[PDB]
């Protein structure tokens, strides 16, 4: 989980909460359920 | 290591193309069901993940 | 991106022009932005 | 479609039956909106009369160029002159000049023959256009012209003729036979207005009246001619003193400085398409639940503008 | 004499706040790692070409560099920009001046206006009839040379003055050193931090 | 002559010759504001 990273605007700025209609939906299973 | 999913995205196709202009929104309706079939395809991709 | 419109900011076209030309200048943005969204959804369908 | 979330869903799906599921709905909500206008509080009136009522305009081989700045630009009182036989604009439509605002404006002024008027346009060619008055093909501005036979005929060989906005003068220099008996052989006065739309602070702004500055509501705003539809909010953005606007990663405008007092306001869209409707089938219930995506529950009434819904 | 200018001569290309973002822009910039001409004001102020525009910087502790002249002939045949700083206010004018045969400051018109230890930096460029001045100030630790380190110049003034400039000259106080580098049209990638500030770039 | 409308309306009036320019959909002025404005999407003919 620590070895995969972000530096990339369209995700990392949305995760940092972009408003031009683009959004990220959560997965149905949380990382704790996986 | 194997990939299994990718980040689920939703694009609000009217707010992307027209940015809350009513004038552009009325022009975008003249393109018909292009905007709903983009939302349908991204929803199908999102449920696939 | 302009896609051949007088500005890429849609509010410039709406504030500077009037419908006889503004609907054509906005249609260049709608055409280009919609083709740019179709390109994203197509490559995401192939990546999915 | 604006009744309730199930109706917004039925309209999103173009269907009266809805199958059991979660549907991400298209915004059919009313968002009633009001306009806001916020030009600078400037009090000088622009000196366009020192062009249009000048005793003599220049000869078109050596045209004059007035600079207009730091003033209210009533284009409408100019446009209300009965004299103007032709009035064209490019990159602006003349109806909007009343409602629009610029950083500087240049007015070029000269006389030509009535036959030659058609040469003064973006991308034209000919014995005036290519040789002593050339417009840019990417121009943004207006061309105004009228017959001046009553002013500038006598003939009046004191009037003379010979890159974009180039002035150049052996010479090819020639004189006009302007006589009162001349139909296209009459003198025509012409003025060419050129607008600086670069992102510096505006200084040449239409007769439009400024309003109070409504925060925290969906407004069809206008600062310095930068219109939009959105919610205006105070923000922590550290603008440097010379910066007038701010932009998102899309290079779309995201913040502004009020010209009347130097506070910084963020802009946010009103729409909020981030709604999903959880439904059993309509062949089971008309009841629904609504998911407002990513929002905090204490902020939902503000995020969807529920007080005006 | 010359020295190699490292990454000096970056400036804010437009009057827009951008933050936490990388922006590609094409503008007249000083090329990176490029040879700039080095001059001493003690024991010299020639007339240079202006080319497309000038990055200028003075290394100073004395304020002997006090102004600049820009034009073509510098002899009253045509308009010339004059800029003076007297350490109480800044004076700017564009008249058809008859300057000295060797211009210095003692120890027809249109536009007229009034408002080593140190590096003072300036950029002068002249586009669409607007003469644009950018600047920055910092302490430094070397007498010979420009500092090996990044900084971005910000707008000082914009003059709507319309001159067809081809030549340039600095003004010295007479009865300190400076550097001249010509700009070129370059695509740059600019890095804006959270505080809206340009903090790195690529030529 | 191949068209066949539900109704047709002839708007009829006199103006000064320099103002014939103003009787066009995209225009404004003391005729095309205070006394005779066309629709911006007008379908019809202007004969003067």
């Amino acid at each position: 989980f620590n070895k995969v990273t972000l530096a990339d605007a369209g995700f990392i700025k949305q995760y940092g909460d972009k408003f031009n209609g683009l959004t990220v939906l959560p997965p149905l299973l949380t990382d704790e359920m996986i | 290591i194997l990939p299994v999913s990718m980040t689920k995205t939703s694009v609000d196709c009217t707010m992307y193309i027209c940015g809350d202009s009513t004038e552009c929104s009325n022009l975008l309706l003249q393109y018909g069901s292009f905007c709903t079939q983009l939302n349908r395809a991204l929803t199908g991709i999102a449920v696939e993940q | 991106s302009n896609f051949g419109a007088i500005s890429s900011v849609l509010n410039d076209i709406l504030s500077r022009l009037c419908p006889p030309e503004a609907e054509v200048q906005i249609d260049r943005l709608i055409t280009g932005r919609l083709q740019s969204l179709q390109t994203y959804v197509t490559q995401q369908l192939i990546r999915a | 479609c604006a009744l309730d979330p199930l109706s917004e869903t039925k309209c999103t799906l173009k269907s009266f039956t809805v199958e059991k599921g979660i549907y991400q709905t298209s915004n059919f909500r009313v968002q009633p909106t009001e306009s806001i206008v916020r030009f600078p509080n400037i009090t000088n009136l622009c000196p366009f009369g020192e062009v249009f009522n000048a005793t003599r305009f220049a000869s078109v081989y050596a045209w004059n160029r007035k600079r207009i700045s730091n003033c209210v630009a009533d284009y409408s009182v100019l446009y209300n002159s009965a004299s103007f036989s032709t009035f064209k604009c490019y990159g602006v439509c003349p109806t909007k000049l009343n409602d629009l605002c610029f950083t500087n404006v240049y007015a070029d002024s000269f006389v030509i023959r009535g036959d030659e008027v058609r040469q003064i346009a973006p991308g034209q060619t000919g014995k005036i256009a290519d040789y002593n008055y050339k417009l840019p093909d990417d121009f943004t501005g207006c061309v105004i012209a009228w017959n001046s036979n009553n002013l500038d005929s006598k003939g009046n060989y004191n009037y003379l003729y010979r890159k974009p906005f180039e002035r150049d003068i052996y010479f090819p220099l020639q004189s006009y036979g302007f006589q009162p008996t001349n139909v296209g052989y009459q003198p025509y006065r012409v003025v060419v207005l050129s607008f600086e739309l670069l992102h510096a602070p505006a200084t040449v702004c239409g007769p439009k009246k400024s309003t109070n500055l409504v925060k925290n509501k969906c407004v069809n705003f206008n600062f310095n001619g930068l219109t939009g539809t959105g919610v205006l909010t105070e923000s922590n953005k550290k603008f440097l003193p010379f910066q007038q606007f701010g932009r998102d990663i899309a290079d779309t405008t995201d913040a502004v400085r009020d010209p009347q007092t130097l506070e910084i306001l963020d802009i946010t869209p009103c729409s909020f398409g981030g709604v999903s409707v959880i439904t059993p089938g309509t062949n089971t219930s008309n009841q629904v639940a609504v998911l407002y995506q990513d929002v905090n529950c204490t902020e939902v009434p503000v995020a969807i503008h529920a007080d005006q819904l | 004499a010359y020295t190699n200018s490292f990454t000096r001569g970056v400036y804010y290309p437009d009057k827009v706040f951008r933050s936490s973002v990388l922006h590609s822009t094409q503008d007249l910039f000083l090329p990176f790692f490029s040879n700039v001409t080095w001059f001493h004001a003690i024991h010299d102020n020639p007339v240079l070409p202006f080319n497309d525009g000038v990055y200028f910087a003075s290394t100073e502790k004395s304020n002997i560099i006090r102004g600049w002249i820009f034009g073509t002939t510098l002899d009253s045949k045509t308009q010339s920009l004059l800029i003076v700083n007297n350490a109480t206010n800044v004076v700017i004018k564009v008249c058809e001046f008859q300057f000295c045969n060797d211009p210095f400051l003692g120890v027809n018109c249109t536009f007229e206006y009034v408002s080593f230890k140190n590096l003072r930096e300036f950029v002068f460029k002249n586009i669409d009839g607007y003469f644009k001045i950018y600047s920055k100030h910092t302490p430094i630790n070397l007498v010979r040379d420009l500092p090996q380190g990044f900084s971005a110049l910000e707008p000082l003034v914009d003059l709507p003055i319309g001159i067809n400039i081809t030549r340039f000259q600095t003004l010295l106080a007479l009865h300190a050193a400076y550097y001249v580098g010509y700009l070129q049209p370059r695509t740059f990638l600019l890095k804006y931090n959270e505080n809206g500030t340009i903090t790195d770039a690529v030529d």
